[PDB]
RNA sequence: UGAAGACAUUGUCAGGUGGGGAGUUCCUUUAGUCCCUCGAAAUUUGAGGCUAGAGGAGAAAAGUUACCACAGGGAUAACUGGCUUGUGGCGGCCAAGCGUUCAUAGCGACGUCGCUUUUUGGAUGUCGGCUCUUCCUAUCAUACCGAAGCAGAAUUCGGUAAGCGUUGGAUUGUUCACCCACUAAUAGGGAACGUGGACCGUCGUGAGACAGGUUA
């Protein structure tokens, strides 16, 4: 009951900083996809396809060899 | 309507014995069973639940017989584990 | 002149020029252009049957009767069949879902047929990509002994295992390990299959990277990592056993570099192999010396299958028997 | 010279070339708002797929998936139609990113063979990364910036 | 049309209709050409004399 | 790399014996005097030979992914699971066995629940819930289920009606690939 | 004392494993040394060692997911209303101006170039069907003109124009497309789209059912 209380009492603002949440993530994504692009046109001197590794890693990774 | 598990209450001494009751939280034991006659115990026990109820005396009574002889099959292979390991 | 047909034929085609010079070494101007033909035009589809589940007459009966053209691959094999065209998917047709069948190569036909395993034996495949080689393994000996699938990929590994419960053939524990480490960890196989990576210049047409995609240092590294395979697969098998057991190698390239060069350094490093007639029908010699390089005069038996000549994937086999 | 570069793709090709559906599957399962049908472009690859439970209800049109994306090259200024190889990661969604849906921005991988970039050693790139940069609901052509 | 049976919304209609005409729009521009040599033809066709091979 | 443990065990044949019954013969010794021996590993339950267990333990626990035929895993509150891997055991010694049509047998391995009609000819003396092997025209072992029903009922009810809780079939397999 | 019989068999080590028992509280990602070792390779590479950049209470079960079913809570009572139409999108080139200080932090129309896009010519679910009144024109015909190799005839495009009239068959679940028959012609629309189930549950939870009800 008292989680419930706090629940109802709290209502708008789980779900405003849900949508807030929602957009800096793909502000960060966004702002990593231009990274991506500036660091490559610069330089780069890879393999015959891409590397196995998901999303993130790889972009960390390329980051990391930066 | 919650779970019993869940539910922090405390096993109680009734006619059914507590017995030896671990700690809580902190490493509870395991043991063994893998012992085919133990396999072949709890697996009696089992079928014994899936049958349920039969409407002959002498057919409960063999089921029954059964799942003892199960019990002292298990009991004679544990004593003889026990031996074996006090020798070593 | 050699030099203009070189250019002519990289250009044309779009081979790298040192992949292009290994080809024009390994088959005459007329063989060549045969060669290039063929592995830009594609290769047919056949089917094998799952002896364990059904029989070849009742499987094309029931693919003639859903509409699916068919025709018997050769004298050489019975468990095979041709598609020429079919109406129903052949993923989803009833006999394939339940596993009636499998989708495969000639090339996929040929190192397990010469392989001859038999009832309650030992069996490792250190490199079963797509599974049909254990598959085919398993009905041949009719899920009796014990098979040993070795991986690197989880990927692959779980394709695999996907193709094997379809298959039902009950008796492989599938793992994933290092070929190379395989024998010190388990070793003592009545029989090894070993499917080594190679450069893949067998087929271009599903692979059209390897027409560009293979460069001298893939080269050098890939015959060596082979040699490494052939080193453990000699270390696992077992000279003396009930059942007679042979070690089998089969690879999908066609340079020579990949092919009885490592078999004969495998042959002079541990004298308890010899070779035996691999017992493939059709096939071609294997060559004596190419590059001022002798082989052992033995390399005779062993067998090499071409596009051009039989619509066959490139595939190379070797087939030995340990002494000690 | 993108003229002469398009050519000379477009003419490899021609020498080259010289030389059950999700939706009716469903209709039966559910024979034998429970169902939700994805109202954005996406591409699937293999032609026949069973999805696992966890993402099986997500149907996808038969119209609205493009196998194919015009790609531009930032260097060599050359525009080329390239297949799609698959769907890496849509910022929007993650769940869109697992479906495959093609949205603004929305990097994928893409074959580029036909181009023919040659890489570090010598090399030959046969894929790489592309930016989806329209709005292919708006506009059902699907470009992509290469990312070279 | 499929695109349209699928769409969702008014401007995506809005979009998708502007696509296809400028698609239609751009095809015309690309035969530019053959319209003009076809019209040049179908003049000089026109003012061709008849005559009766047969006769 | 251990065996199972009491109530694990317990809850394991539970399910072996709702759905079989002859686990005697599943754990009896052979004649070389190896056994059927219930392995688990990371959380997933295994069906192996006492020999392939001897030679398999040999390997370091995170590099070894399989081993015999894998039977199910359990869940986080415990409850043990079989799967599409452990249809042939379950088939070998199933209790009831229900025969389907093509036309009904090919939704049934699409994932959909069985229908009077696809049935194709009926088990006798069937309670409400066991569990029950699901089988094409060609004894092919595609699925496993609990019945909605008993075959009266089932006989008694309407052809489009629901006929068996369909658990699992040969979607796995292709899931993986 | 006899027997099986060189089959079994036992012991010796070199390994590996080990959540079970006992006791305590390094590996992961990267680059170099191209140095040493082991290999391969007709002479150059591969795998380790080494170095230096960044990471880290224990078997009972846990962490976590833009996911699934279920039950519940929270939020919006609902949509558009100077909205709608005929000319695509992506990237480059060019580009007057404006801009952080100046066409270069940069924004930037019309065009052109590359992709779609090229060397031989069926889609449609509930619906409708008929009649009648009125109105709009974004005009099928009648009237009028402007242009076209428009000889004539027959036409095409454009516009002024709503007074006038604006029929069928095939096909189809049914409409249009296409197809053919008349006919000057068989044009498009508006008229508040003009008039005549959901819980109470009970029996199941790996999925559902209920001649059960409360009933709006």
């Amino acid at each position: 009951a008292r989680k419930q209380r706090d629940l109802k009492k709290f209502g708008k603002a789980v779900q405003v900083q849900k949508q807030l949440e929602r957009a800096k993530q793909k502000r960060e994504a966004l702002d990593k996809i231009n990274q991506l692009k500036r660091k490559r046109a610069e330089g780069g001197a890879l393999g015959a396809t891409e590397a196995d590794d998901p999303f993130d890693v790889a972009v960390d990774n390329e980051l990391s060899r930066d | 309507v919650y779970s019993e598990k869940e539910l922090g209450i405390p096993q109680l001494n009734t006619v059914t014995p507590v017995g030896v009751t671990k700690p809580k939280g902190k490493k509870k034991g395991k043991v063994f069973v893998d012992d085919r006659e133990s396999m072949n115990t709890i697996l009696a026990m089992v079928e014994a639940e899936k049958q349920g109820q039969i409407e002959s005396k002498i057919m409960r009574a063999r089921q029954l017989e059964e799942i003892r002889e199960a019990r002292r099959i298990e009991a004679e292979k544990k004593e003889a584990e026990r031996k074996a390991l006090l020798e070593n | 002149y050699t030099n203009q047909l070189l250019k002519d034929i990289c250009a044309y085609y779009g081979y790298n020029e040192y992949l292009a010079e290994k080809l024009l070494n390994l088959f005459p101007p007329r063989e060549a252009f045969a060669f290039f033909e063929a592995n830009e035009t594609p290769r047919p589809v056949v089917i094998r049957t799952n002896t364990l589940r059904t029989h070849r007459r009742d499987l094309a009966q029931a693919l003639i009767n859903r509409g699916v053209t068919l025709e018997p691959v050769g004298k050489w094999s019975k468990v095979g069949l041709q598609v020429f065209d079919s109406k129903v998917p052949l993923g989803a047709t009833p006999e394939y879902l339940a596993g009636h069948y499998i989708l495969q190569a000639a090339s996929s036909f040929l190192p397990v047929m010469a392989l001859c395993p038999q009832e309650n034996e030992r069996c490792l495949d250190m490199a079963a990509a797509p599974g049909g080689k254990t598959t085919h393994m398993a009905a041949l000996m009719k899920n009796t002994g014990v098979i040993f699938a070795n991986d690197p990929s989880k990927s692959r590994a779980k394709g695999l295992i996907g193709n094997i419960h379809r298959l039902g053939v009950r008796n492989t524990i599938v793992c994933n390990y290092d070929a190379r480490e395989f024998p010190r960890v388990i070793g003592g196989f009545d029989r090894v299959l070993l499917d080594a990576p190679c450069s893949g210049t067998g087929v271009i047409c599903k692979d059209p990277s390897v027409k560009t995609n293979r460069d001298a240092k893939d080269f050098m590294q890939l015959p060596h990592t082979q040699k490494q395979l052939l080193l453990a697969a000699i270390d696992s098998c077992n000279h003396a056993s009930k059942t007679g057991g042979y070690i089998v190698y089969s690879t999908c390239s066609v340079c020579v570099e990949e092919n009885e060069e490592v078999v004969n350094y495998a042959l002079s490093r541990r004298p308890n192999v010899k070779l035996v007639e691999t017992g493939l029908p059709f096939g071609k010699e294997g060559f004596t010396s190419y590059m001022g390089k002798t082989f052992h005069p033995s390399l005779k038996l062993t067998r090499r299958f071409y596009p051009h000549l039989y619509n066959v994937d490139g595939f190379f086999v070797a087939k030995f028997k340990k002494i000690g | 010279t993108a003229k002469a570069l398009s050519s000379q793709i477009k003419n490899k090709r021609a020498e080259k070339a010289a030389r059950i559906s999700e939706e009716e599957m469903f209709k039966v399962v559910k024979t034998g708002g429970w169902k939700r049908i994805v109202t954005k472009p996406t591409f699937v690859g293999p032609d026949f797929t069973r999805r696992p439970v966890k993402y099986e209800r997500f149907i996808r049109p038969m119209g609205l998936r493009y196998k194919k994306a015009n790609v531009t090259h930032p260097t060599l200024n050359v525009t080329v139609q390239l297949p799609i190889l698959s769907v890496k990661k849509n910022p929007s969604n993650p769940l869109y990113t697992q479906l495959g849906v093609l949205t603004k921005g929305t990097i994928i991988e893409v074959n580029v063979s036909d181009l023919g970039i040659v890489t570090a050693s010598g090399k030959i790139a046969w894929g790489r990364y592309a930016q989806i940069t329209n709005n292919p609901e708006n506009d059902g052509c699907v470009n992509a910036v290469l990312l070279v | 049309v499929r695109l349209l049976k699928y769409a969702q919304s008014l401007y995506q209609c809005k979009q998708l209709k502007r696509a296809a005409l400028g698609r239609m729009a751009t095809l015309i521009k690309r035969l530019k050409d053959p319209l003009i040599y076809l019209d040049q033809v179908r003049q000089h066709l026109a003012r061709l004399p008849d005559i009766n091979p047969t006769t | 790399m251990r065996p199972l443990t009491d109530q694990e065990m317990k809850i394991v044949l539970d399910k072996l014996a709702n759905y079989m019954t002859d686990l005697k013969s599943l754990i009896a010794p052979l004649e070389d005097g190896d056994r059927y021996v219930f392995r688990m590993q990371k959380d997933r339950v295994y069906y192996v030979k006492l020999s392939i267990a001897n030679i398999a333990t040999c390997v370091a626990r995170d590099k070894l992914l399989s081993l015999g035929t894998c039977l199910g895993k359990m869940t986080k509150s415990g409850k043990f699971r079989l799967h599409i891997t452990a249809l042939p055991i379950l088939a070998q010694n199933a209790r009831y066995k229900i025969w389907v049509k093509d036309n009904g047998a090919q939704p049934f391995l699409y994932g959909s629940n069985i229908v009077k009609a696809h049935v194709g000819r009926w088990t006798e003396d069937c309670p409400e819930h066991s569990g029950c092997v699901v089988y094409n025209m060609a004894d092919i072992p595609l699925g496993f289920g609990v019945t909605a029903r008993s075959t009266a009922e089932a006989r008694r009810l309407d052809p489009t009606g629901i006929v068996c809780f369909r658990q699992a079939d040969c979607g796995e397999y292709l899931r993986d690939e």
